[PDB]
C-alpha cells in the first residue's frame, strides 16, 4: 500500500516557544555616551560662539570707523 | 497542563532599574520595531507577477463546469 505517513525516525524538531534574544546595552553605557556627547557639542559651541563674538565685535569697530563721513 | 501567561513580577534593583528608565527615556523597542521593518525592507518580496506568472494549483481544484 501507499498513503502519507511519516517516516519511520520520525520528523525533525518544530520550535513552539518564544524567542526574544535581548539584544543592546546596559543604561549606563547609554547615558554616558548621551552625556559625553552633550559634553562634546557643548565645548564646539563654546568656541564657535566665542569666535564669532570676536567677529561681531571687529565688524562693529568697522562701522565705528566708517560712521563720521556717513 | 496550563501556563501563566502574563504573570512575571519586574525586577527592583538598581541596575535593572536603570536600564528601565534608559529604555523609557531612549525608546529602545520602538528601534527595535525600526529594525525589524528595516530588515522586511531588504527581502525578496513574494509577490507573482499576474497574469505572466499564474499561482500554484492543484490536481483536485474545482473551477469551471464541464460535460465530458
Amino acid at each position: 500500500v501507499k498513503q502519507d505517513m511519516p517516516p519511520v525516525g520520525g520528523y525533525g524538531p518544530i520550535d513552539y516557544k518564544r524567542n526574544l534574544p535581548r539584544r543592546g546595552l546596559s543604561g549606563y553605557s547609554m547615558f554616558a555616551v548621551g552625556i559625553g556627547a552633550l559634553l562634546f557639542g557643548y565645548w564646539s559651541m563654546m568656541r564657535w560662539n566665542r569666535e564669532r563674538r570676536r567677529l561681531q565685535i571687529e565688524d562693529f569697530e568697522a562701522r565705528i570707523a566708517l560712521m563720521p563721513l556717513l | 497542563t496550563y501556563k501563566y501567561v502574563n504573570l512575571r513580577e519586574p525586577s527592583m534593583d538598581m541596575k535593572s532599574v536603570t536600564d528601565r528608565a534608559a529604555q523609557t527615556l531612549l525608546w529602545t523597542e520602538l528601534i527595535r520595531g525600526l529594525g525589524m521593518t528595516l530588515s522586511y525592507l531588504f527581502r525578496e518580496p513574494a509577490t507573482i507577477n499576474y497574469p505572466f506568472e499564474k499561482g500554484p494549483l492543484s490536481p483536485r481544484f474545482r473551477g469551471e463546469h464541464a460535460l465530458r
